[PDB]
């Protein structure tokens, strides 16, 4: 059924399963070759020397196009998908490329390859909002300073292991083409081993938009136009459920959304479902599935609110307390007859009919109001029952409208 | 409203203004006519009486 | 399409189509002829005069059996089929013949088509119950009196349309064999003209299994074997669906069954089908289908009940009432948000999130309970605002936690 839940239905660590993100969307982008139609010369190494062949670019002619869908097709290890920019451009400029998300997510795979040689400088950003703040995450280049103003691969501090760190690894050439980038942002970090108790980790997870810029690029000739480019991208993640659903569904507004189990809501099952706020969200952990948990009141009210001085009091139980409690019920739980009525001690503690008015005698019981536990009327002298109407052992009824019931002398 | 239906506001923003007769040399004015991108924005409507209707 | 709806799709009556009823079905008798192996003789009349001829009857002789199919079966009037009892019987004698339907009709015409003479007095039985109860309709006989202790040829009683006559009427021989019966039980009512209103008559037809015993029969002469025979039996008919169901269909049991159309219930479309609890059922008739209606919870149950009153006292309009009337929505129509609750104005009225609750300030708001008309939460002091967050003119907000907006002089 639900990996959700265990082999009685336990309640367990459900999770989207790891898949490329950034498979099959669009992009837009800064700038690409061929508007106007541009051309391009490509340089092969054979043996020890060089060797110039030259081409063009029309996007209008499909097979010299080199659409963002070249970014994200399926990358055919053999019918590569290179986009190319426009020429003419390096430091200090931003080459800026644009991404629409919508779910949160943490992230373990970032993979890459080239079309152009590896440049030099480079950066990485994100963004935890939708399109409007934006975060680095590392950098790289060689001069980390005079470009970035940055350690070349400084250490993960355990204080701070949100570390942005800049490193000339990889910003090398050869490769030339097809280069790969290895990034794991779980490295250097020394709590990276329990990920479940990292909340900065939790953190450095967290993101919801991202942005790239370029400044610098190799230089080799040393008349020819300089360019960028790429055959395709992959990225594998996760989609954010905090443990609390198994996969991702779209909304009614075609919205992919966690379906958050474990009684959870939001997009990322980042907040409970309504009515379930006893103890707080929390995340699903191997040990405990840190479920929502909702207010009870005995089957008569739908609203609840909490106190955390009730839970921490509670020598962490419970602080759940109801609100709107109907059915002439009353308290945290709805769980007691208001006054007028009493409690139907027979029946269940939970039932809709549990409390019943306080009929008491107009004579033979003197309050309005009856016993709310028991319903004892106010019963006189020799009078009993539970609103007070007969009379006892030894008790005659007489047609006196106050006194019906005397004793025997 | 009436107009129940097809009601007829034109708004002309020359009406009232004293120096509109030489809007040709108001730049305040000239400026006040600049515009790029526009917003309309409603939160009130009238009653009557008094979900029978849904009124929309 | 389907003549439950107009061209216009208006939902109008739909009726089966009237069919020979006793078409190939199979009937138990009293006795029949061949077991063991019976004889029977035949005379014929010369002109003026008469001729014998004489037969017998073996069951286990295909040809000279006579199986009661050859009442059902598709009968040629020049290659009849001829069901033939054991012989040297004569009343007084039950000579009862059977059949069960299994569903209630409607029966327009029954006629005979004799292999024997016409006898004097026989009589009619009906069962309005599945072959537990029997009621007569009409007799025929000479003697109704010294028979049937009736009197022939009575009158049909305008104040007792249910009358069970008796007539010497056409009991002659001539016809001694293929005997004529066209009876029509409309012919002498008043009130035949119209039956869609003759409910009396709509019971006077109401009949679900039949009976029919025989007695007294003429001898001529006057060494006899005397007996009767029969060549087919048609009688007209169609399904008894009230007008709800243009048809009846088998069931998945195999039992033939109203396709009740008209939102009706029962294998005869007699009741509402299950939360058509609005109004009561009723049947359709040439003005209006007098339909079943389901009750009213705008989305908000799957059962519901009814009361009369609540349609007699509207005035005759409606009587739905829900059954756990869901979805935060109370009422008859599940049609009003309970205790606690208010209208969520922006939805329509059969949204399931059409009520709204009382989100009210715990702190600036008294309560939680705002009027469920407007959705004014309960603002303590001077103190206004919709949730009763914000301070007023002449309120500046403290960090008491009890009493934010005080006034200013
Ligand atoms: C971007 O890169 C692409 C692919 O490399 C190039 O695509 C070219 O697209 C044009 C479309 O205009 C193609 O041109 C084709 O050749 C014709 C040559 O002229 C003759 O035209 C007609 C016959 O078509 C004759 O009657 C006439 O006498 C000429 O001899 C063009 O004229 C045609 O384009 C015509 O089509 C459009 C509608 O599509 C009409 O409105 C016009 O009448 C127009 O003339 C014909 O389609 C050409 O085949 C493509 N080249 C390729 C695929 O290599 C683009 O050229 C390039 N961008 C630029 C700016 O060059
Ligand atoms: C009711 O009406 C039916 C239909 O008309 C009549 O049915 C008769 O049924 C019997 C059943 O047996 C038929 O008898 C048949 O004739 C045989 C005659 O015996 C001779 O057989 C050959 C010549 O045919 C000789 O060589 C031999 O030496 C005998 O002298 C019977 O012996 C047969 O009966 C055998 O058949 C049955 C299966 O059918 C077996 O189970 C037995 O072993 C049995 O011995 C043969 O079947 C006869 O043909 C039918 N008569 C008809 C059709 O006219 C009934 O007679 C009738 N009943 C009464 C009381 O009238
Ligand atoms: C290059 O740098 C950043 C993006 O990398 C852009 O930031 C601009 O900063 C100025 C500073 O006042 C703002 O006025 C602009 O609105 C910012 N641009 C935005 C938000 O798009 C800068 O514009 C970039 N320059 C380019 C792309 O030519
Ligand atoms: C003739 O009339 C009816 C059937 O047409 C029979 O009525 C029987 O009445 C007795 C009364 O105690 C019952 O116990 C039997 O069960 C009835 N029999 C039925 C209903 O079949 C009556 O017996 C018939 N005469 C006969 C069979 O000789
Ligand atoms: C790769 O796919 C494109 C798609 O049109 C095709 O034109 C091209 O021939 C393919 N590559 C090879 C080597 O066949
Ligand atoms: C209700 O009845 C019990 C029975 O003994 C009595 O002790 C109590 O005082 C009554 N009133 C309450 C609980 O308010
Ligand atoms: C009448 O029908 C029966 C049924 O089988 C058949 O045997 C007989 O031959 C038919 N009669 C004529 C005259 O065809
Ligand atoms: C709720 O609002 C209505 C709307 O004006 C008002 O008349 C009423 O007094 C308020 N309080 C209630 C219904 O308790």
């Amino acid at each position: 059924p639900d990996p959700c839940y265990d082999e009685h239905g336990l309640p367990r660590r459900c999770i989207p399963d790891f898949v490329n993100s950034a498979f099959g969307k669009e992009v837009k982008v800064s700038s690409t070759c061929g508007k106007p139609p541009s051309r391009y010369c490509v340089v092969t190494e054979k043996g020890e020397e060089q060797v110039r062949s030259c081409h063009l670019c029309n996007a209008s002619d499909p097979k010299r196009a080199h659409p963002p869908s070249f970014l994200t097709d399926l990358n055919n290890p053999h019918n590569l998908t290179c986009w190319q920019s426009d020429s003419y451009v390096q430091y200090p400029h931003n080459v800026t490329l644009t991404l629409s998300l919508g779910k949160k997510f943490e992230v373990t795979y970032v993979s890459l390859q080239f079309c152009s040689p590896r440049p030099e400088s480079m950066a990485i950003y994100k963004s935890m909002d939708y399109g409007k703040t934006w975060v680095p995450f590392q950098f790289y280049s060689t001069q980390c300073r005079k470009m970035y103003n940055k350690p070349s691969r400084a250490a993960i501090t355990k204080q701070n292991e949100q570390e942005a760190i800049c490193t000339d690894s990889h910003t090398d050439v050869r490769p030339l083409s097809g280069g790969l980038i290895a990034f794991s942002t779980l490295d250097g970090r020394p709590t990276a081993h329990d990920f479940d108790n990292s909340p900065v980790l939790q953190d450095w997870v967290t993101a919801t938009d991202i942005k790239v810029t370029f400044s610098r690029l190799h230089t080799f000739g040393d008349r020819d136009s300089y360019f960028y480019a790429v055959s395709d991208l992959q990225v594998g993640g996760r989609c954010k459920c905090n443990g609390h659903a198994s996969r991702c569904v779209r909304d009614r507004d075609d919205n992919l959304v966690c379906d958050c189990k474990h009684n959870t809501a939001g997009p990322e099952c980042d907040r409970c479902k309504p009515f379930h706020y006893d103890r707080p969200w929390q995340r699903a952990t191997a040990r405990e599935a840190n479920e929502c948990v909702a207010c009870n009141c005995n089957l008569h009210a739908r609203r609840c609110r909490f106190n955390m001085e009730l839970y921490k009091l509670s020598g962490r139980k419970s602080g759940g307390v109801c609100l709107n409690c109907r059915h002439n019920t009353a308290g945290r739980h709805c769980h007691y007859c208001k006054e007028g009525f009493y409690r139907d001690l027979s029946k269940p503690i939970s039932h809709r009919k549990a409390c019943k008015e306080c009929d008491c005698h107009p004579v033979g019981a003197a309050g309005q109001t009856c016993n709310q536990t028991t319903g004892q009327c106010p019963c006189k002298d020799g009078v009993t029952g539970i609103t007070c109407n007969r009379c006892a052992k030894g008790y005659q009824q007489s047609r006196s409208p106050i006194a019906p019931c005397i004793k025997i002398p | 409203v009436r107009p129940l239906s097809g009601g007829l506001i034109a708004f002309s923003t020359l009406d009232g203004r004293p120096t509109a007769h030489d809007f040709d040399n108001s730049p305040v004015l000239q400026d006040w006519v600049t515009a790029t991108d526009i917003k309309v924005t409603f939160s009130r409507l009238h009653t009557f009486g008094d979900a029978r209707d849904s009124y929309f």
